[PDB]
């Protein structure tokens, strides 16, 4: 938003959002292993949006 | 099982130009497959016998002069097959006086001491091969042709090396080299996180050293898998070709020799890789049979990290002495409780004044209780999230394969070691509540006794009334 | 912000940038002002009328950026998200109070942002069963109320010791 906003260069963000959003963002809990019970397998969507953004 | 290494000749070294390169196996050239694949592009030509007469004399004399090099550089290859032996087992190192460190920079001298006695004795025999290519030259612009050839040793002998492109495996040893150095890899990340961790040195020295000489010859594999699928590629792809049928004598020369030269490199690349995936899947078993002995040292780290993180003990004792509280609290009340009836029932009839503060008293004792109720529910709860938190832990530990073949026991056991780790920053804030709680459980102590003081001044002066 | 291993981090990233072989690598570094925690803890504690008995509910371990550090009492007032149509559709009305809300659908700048337009004292700001489904319920977090991005205490030029703060 900075970058559209003030400087006026066009910008992009994307995510791989569920429904309802991440549970625990600014917080505590937020480690890799809860990380990995949330989602099953994570290489294959993280190539995903590697994918989306290198292309 | 398997504790020592047998087989050495995997080293080598090239020259300072990186034009010829020298392998420990027979017959240590590709040029020497060259010049039997000559021999028999000269069975074809009648005209060139003296070839096949120099090349008698020339396979005799190179291979007499490599295995006599093989033999001076053999007894240095005995000792660094010692330094070896010293290096990859611990038993062999427990009878051992000398540290580490020297022991290995001893291994480091020796190792380019072979190489340089390797190759200081193959010099004088790579200016033969220089002298040899010179009269392969002559001995081939020694025909008549100098217009329109033809090239029907080409066309023929392009589709027998097809033939023998197509028998030799490629497809197998890529997907090894493949799935084999990313274990390789995966294998390293192990050995950063495992040392931090366990506390001897001298198995994991032996570990560290030999993924060392596990890249060494991954990197060899690598190159020559790199030939052979170059030279694969240019034989095949000048069988896509134009095909010309008419050269000139030296395109006639540089034809032959060329594609000589690519099936030489096919040929040695062969054998190369033949011995280097054997040395593969030794060094493999080495790599197992160590960690085989890891693991079980492993597992004690994991058994005190489990009860030494989540705080368990002291927040039992914690809970022991606010419910203590409690009992104690609810104990002094339910002593106290008729006498509180009998002085509620003095003071309606008569002068109200002191008997305010009074009743300011019972309702801060009660008020205060219920207080103390709520605040042992409080520690209760969140001592609560914190057991799941270790048993959460506990499943994960039990739900290990045994069963793991191989070396992937030590990956799970890392994994777990990792997951201990995370929850640290959840059970170190639930213990500092539980600790600020339990303050507050000792400031409404001092208050409630203060309480059941001004309750027994009340009833002396309800007496003096 | 300014810790020892974020700057570990920084090497750690740096030196991959150059292990990568990148055309050109070059950091920058500029001072902020950023706001941390007092050695003093925060607090929310329950006062009752008659004031001799004080009940404490607890002790937070997150707390939210840029908020004046200060100490006040109050009746509290549930006032769901926070939106201006949200604040439009109150029963009692909000002033001299303090809030409550639910984290979501905006930024705790907006929500402080509109609570102080209608003259509140006081924001708290929770997680509950419905929008968030967790086990734990001790569960504490971070936030920033700055309205707007940047450092605040340069707007619209930049931090450097070329302004001389
Ligand atoms: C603000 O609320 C107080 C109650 O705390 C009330 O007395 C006052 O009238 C309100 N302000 C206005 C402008 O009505
Ligand atoms: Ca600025």
């Amino acid at each position: 938003f900075p970058f559209l906003a003030y400087s006026g260069i066009p910008a992009v963000s994307f995510c791989f959002c569920e429904d309802t959003d991440y549970p625990y963002l600014g917080t505590t809990m937020d480690t890799y292993k809860e990380l990995i019970e949330r989602i099953p397998e994570l290489n294959k969507v993280a190539r995903a949006a590697a994918e989306v953004a290198g292309q | 099982s398997t504790n020592t290494t047998d087989n050495i000749d995997y080293f080598d070294i090239s020259d300072e130009s990186n034009y010829y390169l020298i392998s420990q196996l027979r017959p240590h050239f590709s040029n020497i497959y060259f010049f039997d694949e000559f021999k028999r592009y000269a069975s074809y030509h009648t005209e060139i016998k003296r070839y096949e007469d120099i090349h008698k004399t020339k396979v005799n004399s190179l291979l007499n002069e490599a295995s006599r090099a093989i033999g001076i550089c053999n007894r240095a290859k005995n000792t660094v097959k010692g330094l070896i032996n010293i290096l990859e087992n611990p038993q062999k190192f427990k009878t051992q006086r000398e540290s580490y460190d020297v022991k290995l920079r001893q291994y480091e001298e020796k190792k380019e001491a072979f190489r340089g006695c390797l190759l200081n004795k193959n010099r004088k025999n790579l200016d033969q091969i220089k002298k040899i290519n010179n009269e392969i030259r002559d001995l081939l612009e020694k025909l008549k042709c100098s217009q329109d050839c033809q090239t029907n040793v080409y066309f023929d002998m392009i589709k027998i090396y097809l033939v023998d492109f197509k028998k030799m495996p490629y497809e197998n040893y890529d997907t090894f080299i493949k799935q084999y150095k990313n274990s390789y890899l995966s294998g390293v990340d192990m050995i950063r996180k495992i040392e931090k961790q366990i506390d001897n040195p001298v198995t994991i020295n032996a570990i560290k050293f030999t993924q060392k000489e596990m890249g060494y010859i991954i990197d060899r594999f690598e190159y020559h898998l790199q030939k052979v699928k170059h030279s694969i590629d240019q034989v095949t792809a000048l069988s896509d070709g134009v095909k010309p049928k008419q050269v000139t004598k030296n395109r006639l020369k540089e034809y032959y020799f060329n594609i000589g030269n690519y099936y030489s490199i096919f040929k040695f690349g062969k054998d190369s890789l033949n011995m280097l995936n054997k040395a593969l899947i030794h060094k493999e078993k080495i790599v197992h049979n160590l960690l085989g002995e890891l693991f079980g040292h492993l597992e004690e780290r994991i058994s005190k990290l489990i009860d030494s993180e989540y705080f368990i003990t002291e927040s039992n004792n914690i809970i022991s002495q606010s419910e203590e509280t409690l009992k104690l609290a609810e104990d002094v009340y339910d002593k106290n409780t008729k006498l509180i009836e009998d002085l509620t029932l003095y003071p309606h009839l008569e002068i109200n004044e002191f008997k305010k503060d009074y009743d300011n008293n019972v309702e801060d004792l009660r008020e205060s209780i219920i207080y103390i109720q709520s605040y042992v529910s409080s520690i209760k709860s969140a001592y609560r999230y914190n057991v799941l938190e270790k048993d959460s832990v506990e499943s994960k530990q039990k739900n290990i394969p045994a069963n793991s073949n191989a070396q992937k026991k030590v990956d799970e056991l890392l994994s777990i070691i990792d997951s201990i780790s995370y929850s640290n920053f959840s059970v170190a804030e639930n213990f500092q509540k539980m600790k600020d709680y339990y303050k507050e459980i000792e400031k409404l102590k001092i208050k409630i006794l203060q309480l059941i003081e001004a309750i027994k001044k009340y009833q002396q002066h309800v007496e003096e009334l | 912000a300014g810790s020892q291993k974020d700057e570990n981090l920084a090497l750690y990233v740096e030196n991959q940038f150059r292990e990568f072989k990148l055309s050109k690598v070059w950091r920058d570094q500029h001072f902020v002002k950023i706001q941390v925690k007092d050695s003093a803890q925060n607090s929310v504690i329950i006062v009752d009328k008659n004031g001799r008995l004080v009940y404490l509910v607890e002790n937070p371990g997150g707390y939210v950026a840029y908020s004046k550090a200060a100490t006040v009492t109050g009746k509290l007032v549930h006032a769901n998200f926070g939106t201006k149509k949200d604040f439009e559709d109150l029963y009692t009305p909000v002033n001299g109070s303090i809030v409550i809300v639910r984290a979501g659908k905006i930024t705790f700048a907006e929500k402080v942002a509109n609570a102080e337009s209608l003259n509140a004292i006081g924001v708290l700001i929770y997680m509950d069963q419905t929008k968030f489904p967790i086990v734990n319920a001790e569960l504490s977090f971070f936030g920033h109320a700055h309205l707007g991005t940047g450092d605040p205490y340069t707007p619209g030029f930049p931090s450097f010791n070329h302004t001389q703060f």
